[PDB]
C-alpha cells in the first residue's frame, strides 16, 4: 500500500483521440468498452503495434525504458488467431512481445489461469 | 477638329490601363502555380520517403 504512488506521466499511444481526450499515462487501468460484433479486438493489436513508449517531450529521454509489449487473447476463432500471426508476426513486432491465449476450443478451465501467467 | 480631339485624348490612356491590370492578371496566375507546384512536391518527397525507410525499419525489426 506504501509502494503504489498515483499517476504522473504519460505514455503516448500512436492514436489521437485516445490520447487526446483521454490520455495515456502509466499506471493507468484503463476500461475499454466493447460491444458485440465489432472490430475492437482489431483496435486492440492495431494500436499494440502502433505503440511506442514515451515520455521524450518531457524532459527525458527514451532509452532507458525497456516496453514490454505482453499479449494476452482467449476464445479465439480460426480467423482472429491468424490475424494475431499477422500482427506479431507482421515483420519481427514480436521484438518486445509475447503471446498466450486460450481458445474457446481449448478448455475453460485453464482458461482462467491464463492471464494470471502474464499477470 | 480638336472636340473629338479630346475623346482621343481620353482612350489611349485607358487602353494602357487595361494592360496594366491585364499584365498583373497573367502574372499572378503564374505565381500562384510557382509556390503551389513547388509546396505540394516537397510534402509528396517527404511523404515518401518516410513511407519507406519506417518500413525498412521495421524490416529491420524482424
Amino acid at each position: 500500500p506504501v509502494a503504489r504512488r498515483k499517476p504522473e506521466q504519460f505514455i503516448q499511444t500512436g492514436i489521437s483521440t485516445i490520447d487526446v481526450m483521454n490520455t495515456l499515462v502509466r499506471g493507468q487501468k484503463l476500461p475499454i468498452f466493447s460491444g458485440s460484433g465489432l472490430p475492437a479486438n482489431e483496435i486492440a493489436a492495431q494500436i499494440a503495434r502502433q505503440a511506442t513508449v514515451r515520455p521524450d517531450l518531457s524532459g527525458e529521454g527514451e532509452k532507458e525504458e525497456p516496453f514490454a509489449v505482453v499479449f494476452a487473447a482467449m476464445g479465439i476463432t480460426q480467423r482472429e488467431l491468424s490475424y494475431f500471426i499477422q500482427e506479431f508476426e507482421r515483420t519481427g513486432a514480436l521484438s518486445r512481445s509475447v503471446l498466450f491465449l486460450n481458445k474457446a476450443d481449448d478448455p475453460t478451465i485453464e482458461r482462467i489461469l491464463t492471464p494470471r501467467m502474464a499477470l | 477638329s480638336k472636340l473629338e480631339a479630346i475623346l482621343s485624348q481620353e482612350v489611349e490612356a485607358e487602353i494602357q490601363a487595361l494592360l496594366q491590370e491585364a499584365e498583373a492578371k497573367a502574372e499572378a496566375v503564374k505565381r500562384e502555380a510557382e509556390e503551389k507546384a513547388k509546396a505540394l512536391l516537397q510534402a509528396r518527397e517527404r511523404a515518401l520517403e518516410a513511407q519507406y525507410r519506417a518500413a525498412l525499419r521495421r524490416a529491420e525489426s524482424a
